[PDB]
RNA sequence: UUGUGGCAGCCAAGCGUUCAUAGCGACGUUGCUUUUUGAUCCUUCGAUGUCGGCUCUUCCUAUCAUUGCGAAGCAGAAUUCACCAAGUGUUGGAUUGUUCACCCACCAAUAGGGAACGUGAGCUGGGUUUAGACCGUCGUGAGACAGGUUAGUUUUACCCUACUGAUGACAGUGUCGCGAUAGUAAUUCAACCUAGUACGAGAGGAACCGUUGAUUCACACAAUUGGUCAUCGCGCUUGGUUGAAAAGCCAGUGGCGCGAAGCUACCGUGUGCCGGAUUAUGACUGAACGCCUCUAAGUCAGAAUCCAAGCUAGCAUGCGACG
RNA sequence: GGUGAACAGCCUCUGGCCAAUGGAACAAUGUAGGCAAGGGAAGUCGGCAAAACGGAUCCGUAACUUCGGGAAAAGGAUUG
């Protein structure tokens, strides 16, 4: 099936689910829940939050 | 048709104006094929062609009534995919009643159930999405 | 002195009285019209209902935007073992309605359903139905129970049986007395209906055989309970301004001063929820019998090898062993409740009633939080 | 009571480019109604709480829209007059304390009405209607104003009934049913195709069927999104306090970020109904009246109508089968 | 005593109390207190109630003016 990918978590998205946010700069962000939205919009950054994909793969963990 | 989406602008609310007429600021106040119900605020969303004046804009565009089509809202709202898309901020556009853009073009991205509703709204607009 | 302004009125008279259902079991009110000349076949069924997912789908629709396109929606998942047939009944019609003529049941009877007479089952000498049972270890009570059938084969207009759920096999619930209900026979004549039960005694019918796939039913049952809840939320009159002295959730006018009396109309605070409600054109998707390779979630396009149990175990359910259904929308009452499955009324014929679905991906995610995998076995080689 | 207010007839001088009656209809005249006011002073002065708005329900037709029709100065589009129709709908706002009024915009439409000028132990107290105060005119003055202004308490239900819900006795007890009766709920529009067709010189310019959505409403549901936190769940953190780190605790929930579950939202979702009788009207056969005639006898087609079907209750101190 | 500009508030020690009838439950409606997506007065007679601002350091501070004020005007930045 087609997955997609979270771009706050790096985590993959299944079909029917996922919150797109479209910023003014016309890129699309596609958050997979309210947690990672709202850390977005709070401008968390993804890679020091330790629970996120891009901050192990950064650590290389 | 289109189908029904979360409506997110009642009147009296405030939008962009996302084009190069020169008019900064639309200010919803009606729109287009509503029917009410008492106490009921009229409500546009994406797609929904609306009255609006101008507060803060050209000062030959002020104090007159304009037809305006929403393309930009930040409600969220569930698309037949599943997904809750949504945008960053509110902004709409001037059309003529036949909806044609009184303008050239449309500054960033606009609402894709917005320019496939509106035939020349999608040429305007740079980047559907 | 007229209303300034109109609006349509709030909350609809056409469900009163809104107290407790006087059943927990959703009753049927009317069944399908009986068809001499098709087949003999039943027209309800009691399933359970487990809990609800969503799919996407592939629609096919000429004419509408999403021809053509995926589109993502709710289903809720109905556990179903199948009924077992316990007895018959004949109903012959009079000048009054219709009277039951006579009713015969079945040589053994389970544990479970026996329970269903009584109150207090455990103190009980559980003697209900054995100085009957003795009715058929002779030659005179065999006799009379024939003479009971060629009474209502000789008769009777109406024909139904008994069936009750095996409620044990859906260990979810912590309930072992069972459900039990007539379902009238259609199609055939009465003979042929007398003769489809009595050989069907006390054997079981699977829902395979009462529904198809992509037919429309009706789902009755009664609804959660929410408690006695005044009249913004009971029937949702708009609540009065913030200013106002002793309370501002409440109808302002219950009336005029004449009829110097209250309207049965007029908005009153009492029970909310509870109530029995027939809810019709819910679709059929699929079916999942089990032992087949129909009941596990993966489809044509998807192939993760998931029951349609969500991680976890649907949410005050439990995980769905049995056979179930899967249909398009809501189901009344919370999880747990028994729903009665009924055949529609009217002669489906829309392109939404022909229309034919085919999934592409079940949701398994647990439904408890925000789940973000499909099975257990992913979530594990994902983290280690 | 009905002059005054509103509403409808009869007559037909004329308007309606020729043509009284398509649509009017002066001069007269016949009424109807009781939301105004006038008139009276019959009940009420050991008190019936007095304008308006908000809220909610019901009812009326003297019909604005919507379903079916008839007529036209009906070519098509629009529009005007009337018919059975009251089932459904009738809005957001600026200004005003206003009912009234007037504008802007949407709309299929923004018709009119009652219920003690519905509705104050339902609110509000803007107006008015006390005591403070000011101006303008009058008064010599104490003061007056049906002149404008500003501040000015809104008490009680626990009684009976009504109503909305909750138990419950009356052939032992328990399942499964019946179904008298009461309620009843669905409403509207748009887009594509029909079609730039029919009609029309041109300008303009339809509709049925079909297909797709939508509005208003109703009833449910919580997978998804959103809302909610005292899970005091996890983390961060200020001030203090336990010799100190660790673990906490105190600040009525210390504060913040997140936050499952439960509830929940046109802010999310799903669904919303099948026969016959018939009105208005158009008709069939056929008289009275050798002909004609929808009517006299007998029939037909017929609607947002009606009654069922369906949906809700079913202590109706009703009933059936069975254990 | 601590923080703080402080006899503000918030916590503590000496000293004094737990005296305000108790038990069970989490229904409406209340009273006191919170939070809310999109919009921000469209509610309403009236922005009534509530929210937003708020300490301090640095900069900047208009019309008008009795030249005393306006003035903490406005608009900005920093804070562990
Ligand atoms: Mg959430
Ligand atoms: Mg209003
Ligand atoms: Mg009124
Ligand atoms: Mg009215
Ligand atoms: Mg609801
Ligand atoms: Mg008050
Ligand atoms: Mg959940
Ligand atoms: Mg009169
Ligand atoms: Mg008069
Ligand atoms: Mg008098
Ligand atoms: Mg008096
Ligand atoms: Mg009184
Ligand atoms: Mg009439
Ligand atoms: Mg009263
Ligand atoms: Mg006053
Ligand atoms: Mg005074
Ligand atoms: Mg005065
Ligand atoms: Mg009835
Ligand atoms: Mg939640
Ligand atoms: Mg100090
Ligand atoms: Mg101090
Ligand atoms: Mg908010
Ligand atoms: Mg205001
Ligand atoms: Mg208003
Ligand atoms: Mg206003
Ligand atoms: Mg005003
Ligand atoms: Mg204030
Ligand atoms: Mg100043």
């Amino acid at each position: 099936l087609k997955t997609e990918l979270c771009r706050f978590s790096g985590q993959k998205i299944y079909p029917g689910k996922g919150i797109r946010f479209i910023r003014s700069d016309s890129q699309v962000f596609l958050f997979a829940n309210s947690k990672c939205k709202r850390y977005f919009h709070n401008r968390l950054k993804p890679a020091k939050l330790c629970w996120t994909a891009m901050y192990r793969k950064q650590h290389k963990k | 048709n289109k189908f029904r989406m979360s409506l997110g602008l009642p009147v009296a609310a405030t939008v962009n104006c996302a084009d190069n007429t020169g008019a900064k600021n639309l200010y919803i106040i009606s729109v287009k094929g509503i029917k009410g119900r008492l106490n009921r605020l009229p409500s546009a969303c994406v797609g929904d062609m609306v009255m609006a004046t101008v507060k803060k804009g050209k000062p030959d565009l002020r104090k007159k009534v304009m037809p305006a089509v929403i393309v930009r809202q930040r409600k969220p709202w569930r698309r037949k995919d599943g997904v809750f898309m949504y945008f960053e901020d509110n902004a709409g556009v001037i059309v003529n009643p036949k909806g044609e853009m009184k303008g050239s073009a449309i500054t960033g991205p606009i609402g894709k159930e917005c320019a496939d509703l509106w035939p020349r709204i999608a040429s305007a607009a740079n980047a559907i999405v | 002195s007229h209303r300034k302004f109109e609006h349509p009125r709030h909350g609809s008279l056409g469900f009163l009285p809104r107290k407790r259902c006087s059943r927990h079991r959703g009753k049927v009110k009317s069944f399908p019209k009986d068809d001499q000349q098709k087949p003999c076949h039943l027209t309800a069924f009691l399933g359970y209902k487990a809990g609800m997912t969503h799919i996407v789908r592939e629609v096919e629709k000429p004419g509408s935007k999403l021809h053509k396109k995926e589109t993502c929606e709710a289903v809720t998942i109905i556990e179903t073992p199948p009924l077992v047939i316990v007895g018959l009944v004949a109903y012959v019609k009079t000048p009054r309605g219709l009277r039951t003529l006579n009713s015969v049941w079945a040589q053994h009877l389970s544990e479970d359903v026996r329970r269903r007479f009584y109150k207090n089952w455990c103190k009980s000498k559980k003697k209900a139905f054995t100085k009957y049972a003795l009715k058929y270890d002779s030659d005179s009570g065999k006799k009379e129970i024939q003479l009971q059938l060629e009474k209502m084969k000789k008769y009777a207009t109406i024909v139904r049986v008994i069936a009750h759920t095996q409620i044990r096999k859906m260990k979810g619930l912590k309930q072992k007395k069972a459900h039990l209900m007539e379902i009238q026979i259609n199609g055939g004549t009465i003979a042929d209906k007398v003769d489809y039960g009595y050989k069907f005694f006390e054997k079981e019918v699977p829902v395979e055989a009462v529904f198809q796939k992509d037919e429309m039913v009706d789902i009755i049952g009664v609804t959660k309970g929410k408690g006695y809840e005044g009249v913004v939320t009971r029937w949702g009159v708009t609540r009065l301004p913030r200013k106002t002295h002793r309370g501002l959730r409440k109808v302002a006018c219950i009336g005029a001063w004449h009829p110097a009396r209250v309207s049965y109309t007029v908005a009153r605070a009492g029970q909310n929820g509870y109530h029995h409600r027939t809810e019709m054109n819910k679709k059929i998707y699929k079916m999942g019998k089990s032992g087949q390779e129909s009941h596990e979630a993966c489809t044509e396009f998807d192939r993760t090898e998931k029951d349609i149990t969500p991680m976890g175990g649907f949410p005050h359910y439990g995980v769905v062993k049995g056979d179930y259904l899967m249909i398009k929308g809501c189901c009344v009452g919370p999880k747990k409740r028994v729903v009665t499955l009924r055949q529609s009324l009217l002669k489906q014929t829309s392109r939404l009633a022909l229309e034919e679905i085919k999934l592409k991906f079940i949701d398994t995610s647990s439904k408890f939080g925000h789940g973000r995998f499909q099975t257990t076995d992913e979530k594990q080689k994902f983290y280690g």
